[PDB]
């Protein structure tokens, strides 16, 4: 998943 | 004491924006970037956006009471992570070591 890249 | 405090507050931050924390600490530095892949549905779920450079804003202009403010809003930003992410989620993981380091140093607060 994207955001803690 | 509410002056010495907030002080102490601006150290915890300055801490936490440190290189020594930036592996976990990272995600939290700036606002969630609500208009990226992903995060579509985040004002849905969160009403309450908050990260340390708004943290670090407030204490400048001195938008904070006193130490039990200031730690409003840091825990505020954790649990907006908690809130949105899934407890499996990489992010969730980084506020916990995140959030490890500022209950430990706020606690120890003098008083």
């Amino acid at each position: 998943t994207f955001k803690s890249i | 004491a509410g002056s010495e405090q907030l002080k102490c507050c601006s150290g915890i931050l300055k801490e936490m924006f440190a290189k020594k924390h930036a592996a976990y600490a990272w995600p939290f530095y700036k606002p969630v970037d609500v208009e990226a892949l992903g995060l579509h549905d985040y004002c849905d779920i969160i009403k309450h956006p908050m990260d340390m450079s708004t943290i670090k804003s407030k204490l400048e202009a001195r938008e904070y009471r006193d130490a039990q403010e200031f730690g409003a809003d840091v825990r505020l930003m954790f649990s907006n992570c908690y809130k949105y992410n899934p407890p499996d989620h990489e992010v969730v993981a980084m506020a916990r070591k995140l959030q490890d380091v500022f209950e430990m140093r706020f606690a120890k607060m003098p008083d």
